[PDB]
């Protein structure tokens, strides 16, 4: 399966191409600056991915809090 | 062998478990109904809770005027006379 680096290294090429075709350059015009773009996407992914388990617990808990403070109307 | 023998068995390979996919069925429209009703629940919040000013993140002027009535332009008149003796 996809390891959010499968496809964050991907995204990173991709884009490093893309930017690399809108400026009329051939695709692989400066590769180190492919691999950096690899290193990159892969590393914001694996970021993205962390950052929305904690960002996911963290609602929860606000939703809890929430949820209890609403109830205390009933009770 | 031939050619049927294996593919027989191959395909019985390649089918899965329709015990394992009912219970899965079943399952999943269980939790998902839950989950369902859990949303709707959610969506029933008000924008503004009951509480509101009741929390302690809404005052913020309880527990700092306290500390700040002794200073000079906020004391009652009544205060500087007779806090000689
Ligand atoms: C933009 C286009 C997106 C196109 C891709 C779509 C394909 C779908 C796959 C997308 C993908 C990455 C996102 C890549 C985004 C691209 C980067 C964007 C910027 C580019 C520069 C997320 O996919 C999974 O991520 C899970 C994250 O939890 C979520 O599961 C929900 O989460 C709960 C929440 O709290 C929910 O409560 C709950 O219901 C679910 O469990 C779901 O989002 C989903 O299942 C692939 O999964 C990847 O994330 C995790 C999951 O395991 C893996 O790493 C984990 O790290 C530890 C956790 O810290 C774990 O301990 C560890 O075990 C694991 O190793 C990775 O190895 C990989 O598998
Ligand atoms: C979202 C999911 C899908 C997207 C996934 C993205 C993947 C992660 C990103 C991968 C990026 C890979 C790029 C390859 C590395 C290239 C690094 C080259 C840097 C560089 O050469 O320095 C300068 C280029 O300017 C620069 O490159 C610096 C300016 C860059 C602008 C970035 C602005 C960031 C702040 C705003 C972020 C967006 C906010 C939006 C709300 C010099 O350039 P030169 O030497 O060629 O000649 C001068 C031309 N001036």
């Amino acid at each position: 399966p996809i390891s959010a680096t499968m496809v964050g290294a991907l995204l990173g090429l991709g884009t490093q191409m893309y930017s690399n075709a809108l400026r009329k350059l051939p695709y692989m015009r400066h590769p180190w600056e492919h691999v950096v773009g690899m290193g990159l996407g892969a590393v914001f992914a694996n970021q993205l991915v962390k950052w929305d388990v904690k960002l996911k617990e963290d609602l929860d808990v606000m939703l809890a809090k929430a949820r209890a403070a609403n109830e205390r109307r009933y009770f | 062998g031939f050619i049927m023998e294996f593919a027989e068995n191959l395909v019985l390979r390649l089918m899965e478990n329709p015990e394992e996919r009912d219970r899965k069925a079943r399952e999943h429209i269980y939790e998902m109904h839950e989950r369902c009703k859990k949303i709707k629940e959610m969506w029933a919040l008000p924008i503004r809770p009951y509480g509101f000013w009741t929390f302690e993140r809404h005052n913020a002027q309880l527990r700092w005027d306290p500390q700040i009535s002794q200073v000079a332009g906020r004391r009652d008149p009544y205060d500087d006379l007779l806090e000689d003796n």
